[PDB]
């Protein structure tokens, strides 16, 4: 969900 | 936006962001100590100090404009904020891009205690  | 970075670097790689670079060493997904591990975490390295160059932005969340001009990516005018978080993203979707012939898997999750020390950008 939380990425690059 | 994370997720706008996340869309530009699988455009940009072939790989998803989640989970090919979120993980990645000492300062891909969660940067902050350690001497990068290869040139793909340097990616993050500088990436990570260029969005500190933008301390009352809110590069998370505040979603920028961009296009392709035959594979270039170009930032489109929004506020100061989203223009310098897109040159950010740009730069590090480049980066990861030009340094994809060195990315290693064994530094996927890569463990915290072994990126110690402070490097100034």
């Amino acid at each position: 969900a939380i990425r690059s | 936006s994370l997720l706008e970075f996340g869309k530009m670097i699988l455009e940009e790689t072939g790989k998803l962001a989640i989970p090919s670079y979120s993980s990645y060493g000492c300062y891909c997904g969660w940067g902050g100590k350690g001497t990068p591990k290869d040139a793909t975490d340097r990616c993050c390295f500088v990436h990570d100090c260029c969005y500190g160059n933008l301390p009352d932005c809110n590069p998370k969340s505040d979603r920028y404009k961009y296009k392709r001009v035959n594979g270039a990516i170009v930032c489109e005018k929004g506020t100061s904020c989203e223009n310098r978080i897109c040159e950010c993203d740009k730069a590090a979707a480049i980066c990861f891009r030009q340094n994809l012939n060195t990315y290693s898997k064994k530094y996927m999750l890569y463990p915290d205690f072994l990126c110690k020390g402070e490097l100034k950008c």
